[PDB]
RNA sequence: GGUGAAAUUCUUGGAUUUAUUGAAGACUAACUACUGCGAAAGCAUUUGCCAAGGACGUUUUCAUUAAUCAAGAACGAAAGUUAGGGGAUCGAAGAUGAUCAGAUACCGUCGUAGUCUUAACCAUAAACUAUGCCGACUAGGGAUCGGGUGGUGUUUUUUUAAUGACCCACUCGGCACCUUACGAGAAAUCAAAGUCUUUGGGUUCUGGGGGGAGUAUGGUCGCAAGGCUGAAACUUAAAGGAAUUG
């Protein structure tokens, strides 16, 4: 069962009509030198650890 | 209404009224 | 207009063809009154795909 | 989408890979490179002789991986397959073309877009259609921001680029064509010839497409494979 | 003076028939009866003999044209292009 | 060293096609579209149907033999849209990471000299 | 009243421009009255340049472009946020951003 | 496949998609612009032919031959009509699938007439610049199109000539644009909508509160659809224009 851990190095802001979702851009952790752009559904500082199911995707924008 | 249908409906009304004069002419 | 034994079209208390006047192409001779082997009938609208 | 078909067949299995063969592609003599690839076909069973099946295909190839050089990377060249002989089948010009994102970044307004094509016979007996294209340049100096074309100077730019493109064209066979076209001859004497008409940037000649080709003559196909 | 005001040649015909038949007898009487120019004397003598038969009284040629007309536009265009593809043949 | 396919990834809306061919054109290798991996008429052009069919077309041109490939994108064309759809980018992201060799992008979008008529009518979709 | 001295359209010494149709919902429009814009972009959406650069067997490799004239109605561009309603006074704006 | 979402529809008889061709008819993309021509409607592929036209240049000619025009005449988008051809697309009607309380509407899929052409008709449009034509004068500013003049100006050729393409200055004629208001206007705005109570350059057409009504009738044109001309009875104190604050 793959699961990639990347690290928030940069928030960017919040996403959704009612502002539950915030757009993130992590560094993966190994791999390293690799930046995706992601939807997190909680309160995410900079420097967390998030464990993506699959890495393969990228957000643009939540309506 | 509408200044366009309103001339429709008395073109309409027109013929109807051409026919049935027509009728007794 | 004519008499049953003059046509297959023809008798009747009013003027009218009876069956279908599109005859099959295997029909005999005495039978092919009407529309030999029609593809189709009636009014030709649109272009015939020629 | 995956579930949503209601019915597979209107009435009511083998991997075909392992039942295909490659076989490797070459381009004429009137190229720095001839390995253009590898193509696919059906084993050649007692039906079929896949040979005939595969005479009949078209290849692109880009001109720059044609040439080694990047500069080509805009141009695409057409290869007709006419003959094989035992895996290394070999292919013939049929012709050329721009891409689109070289013919939309040479096309830009407040410029006039001048466009020539002659259908002309070669020596050869092919019978081509090329296509030109040209473009006006503001000169240095120039400070009014588009210079545009006078419509009779459009006229006699297309009259000169027609009987140039027929005069190089006449008494040179295809492949002196394609060395002519490569390293782009025709668009120097263009603008040479054109240059006291206006300045006229971006020479470039367009697609030659083939319409007429005479009968298949494999001597003077295996003249360049050698 | 002017008799008939819109019927022409056709006040042959009377009443009869009806007037939208009456109007392409009549557009095309009217060409089968005019007189037309011989292309050979240069004169206006040229005249319907039967359908698709225009003669000269004058030069006493006959050429083959149209049942009404002379010559019709089919037959010119047809012409025209056979001029130019036996033009195009030797170039 | 490398042996080069053809992708053509015809990414419009409603649906994305990537299917592998030969230089010729005439050999078709691994046709999925978007709408073979995804339940719904709306995700059908989904950019992560995209991803998936690309990378199960990479796995079967690698079990093939296929190691690179030429990128042929096109759009819709003709009278439509000429503008890509949201799965072209994924696709194309899609089987540069799964380990084949790209070159020679280019777009194959038909475009017109003056086409037909464009649907709608002149009041356009009222909507 | 008279919005526009230009009546929403560039046409002064012609009479009739043949028309064109709006890419997002194909309604008819003069040529001239249309909100043209240009849509050139890279092929590989600024996200991908890195895979493709480092999947690709050429080094120095152009990434080339897309390049699109769009043609908006009045309504496809209000609504799409292409253009926006602009105040009495700077309605006469002509300069782009 | 399509859509906001679907469904109708097509799909082991291989749909969709790929490649190679071929046929048909339509259209003339991008270039394409506060650019051009045309009396207007309108006109965008190439080449050839046919005749036409404006502007410019002119120390050429005639000599007032002119301006506007009831009647009268030519042209006149699209749609429509008649008869042949063509009939690829799109598509009034129609049929269907959705949505909806209903939906013979908007959305989807087919699809006839039509859309194209020839020969005839029809004579309308928010046919708009909602601004009649001719003539004169009246504020600045720059740009552009066509023609012309000058400049030892730049570039190219054959370094160099002549050209051509640019640059500068000017000029005539255009499509327009920017700023101000001496002025005008009810204002919006206008270099014409100014030179109009300090009221007269020439001339044509149209309007007299709102409806009834561009209706009825009568003529006249048209194959028809309809067009042109065109009331009255009755009814009403307001309709209406431009701007202001909500
Ligand atoms: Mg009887
Ligand atoms: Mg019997
Ligand atoms: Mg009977
Ligand atoms: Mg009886
Ligand atoms: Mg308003
Ligand atoms: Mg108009
Ligand atoms: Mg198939
Ligand atoms: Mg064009
Ligand atoms: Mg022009
Ligand atoms: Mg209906
Ligand atoms: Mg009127
Ligand atoms: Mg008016
Ligand atoms: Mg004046
Ligand atoms: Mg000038
Ligand atoms: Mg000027
Ligand atoms: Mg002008
Ligand atoms: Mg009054
Ligand atoms: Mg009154
Ligand atoms: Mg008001
Ligand atoms: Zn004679």
């Amino acid at each position: 069962t793959p699961v990639t851990l990347a690290k928030v190095i940069k928030v960017l802001g919040r996403t959704g009509s009612r502002g539950g979702v915030t757009q993130v851009r992590v560094e993966f952790l190994e791999d390293t030198s690799r930046t995706i752009v992601r939807n997190v559904k909680g309160p995410v500082r900079e420097n967390d650890i998030l464990v993506l199911m699959e890495s393969e995707r990228e957000a643009r924008r939540l309506r | 209404m509408r200044a366009k249908w309103r001339k429709k409906r008395t073109r309409r009304l027109k013929r109807k009224r051409r026919k049935v004069r027509a009728r007794s002419k | 207009a004519m008499n049953p034994v003059d046509h297959p079209h023809g008798g009747g208390n009013h003027q009218h063809i009876g069956k279908a006047s599109t005859i099959s192409r295997g029909a005999v001779s005495g039978q092919k009154a009407g529309l030999i082997a029609a593809r189709r009938t009636g009014l030709l609208r649109g272009s015939q795909k020629t | 989408a995956v579930g949503k078909n209601k019915r597979l067949s209107k009435g009511k299995v083998v991997d075909p890979f392992t039942r295909k063969e490659w076989f490797d592609i070459k381009a004429p003599s009137t190229f720095e490179n001839r390995n253009v690839g590898k193509t696919l076909v059906n084993k050649s069973t007692g039906l079929k002789s896949a040979s005939d099946a595969l005479k009949g295909r078209v290849v692109e190839v880009c001109l720059a991986d044609l040439q080694g050089s990047e500069d080509h990377s805009f141009r695409k060249i057409k290869l007709r397959v006419d003959e094989v002989q035992g895996k290394n089948l070999l292919t013939n010009f049929h012709g050329m073309d721009f891409t689109t994102d070289k013919l939309r970044s040479m096309v830009r307004k407040w410029q006039t877009l001048i466009e020539a094509n002659v259908t002309v016979k070669t020596s050869d007996d092919y019978v081509l259609r090329i296509f030109a294209i040209a473009f006006t340049r503001k000169q240095a100096n120039q400070v009014k921001r588009h210079s545009y074309a006078q419509s009779s100077h459009i006229r006699a730019i297309r009259k000169v680029i027609s009987e140039i493109l027929t005069k190089e064209v006449q008494g040179s066979t295809l492949a002196q064509l394609t060395s002519k076209l490569i390293p782009e001859v025709i668009n120097k004497e263009i603008e040479n010839a054109t240059k006291d008409i206006f300045p006229l940037q971006n020479i470039h000649v367009r697609k030659v497409k083939l319409l007429k080709q005479p009968k298949f003559d494999v001597g003077a196909l295996m003249a360049l494979h050698g | 003076a002017k008799r008939t005001k819109k019927v022409g040649i056709t006040g042959k015909y009377g009443v009869r028939y009806g007037s939208s038949l009456r109007r392409q007898v009549k557009k095309l009487e009217i060409q089968q009866h005019a007189r037309y120019d011989c292309s050979f004397c240069g004169k206006k003598t040229v005249k319907r003999g039967a359908a698709g038969i225009w003669t000269c009284s004058c030069c006493k040629k006959t050429v083959a044209g149209g049942a009404y007309t002379v010559s019709t536009a089919a037959a010119a265009t047809v012409r025209s292009t056979i001029r130019r593809l036996r033009e195009m043949v030797e170039a | 060293s490398q042996v080069f396919g053809v992708a053509r990834i015809y990414a419009s809306f409603n649906d994305t096609f990537v299917h592998v061919t030969d230089l010729s054109g005439k050999e078709t290798i691994a046709r999925v579209t978007g709408g073979m991996k995804v339940k719904a008429d709306r995700d059908e052009s989904s950019p992560y149907a995209a991803m998936l069919a690309a990378q199960d077309v990479a796995a079967k041109c690698k079990e093939v033999g296929i190691t690179a490939v030429h990128v042929k994108i096109r759009a819709t064309g003709g009278t439509r849209t000429k503008t890509p759809g949201p799965g072209g980018q994924a696709a194309l992201r899609a089987l540069a990471r799964s380990g084949l060799r790209i070159g020679r992008i280019e777009d194959v979008t038909p475009v017109p000299s003056d086409s037909t008529r464009k649907k709608g009518g002149r009041r356009g979709r009222r909507l | 009243p008279k919005k526009r001295a230009s009546n929403g359209r560039n046409k002064k010494g012609r009479g009739h421009v043949k028309p064109v149709r709006c890419v997002n919902c194909s309604k008819s429009i003069p040529k001239d009255k249309a909100i043209k814009r240009m849509a050139i972009r890279n092929i590989v959406e600024a996200a991908a340049v890195r895979d493709l650069s480092e999947a690709s067997v050429y080094p120095e490799y152009a990434l080339p472009k897309t390049y699109n004239k769009l043609h908006y109605c009045v309504s496809c561009a209000i609504h799409a946020r292409i253009v926006r309603v602009r105040s009495r006074e700077d309605r006469k704006n002509r300069a782009p951003p």
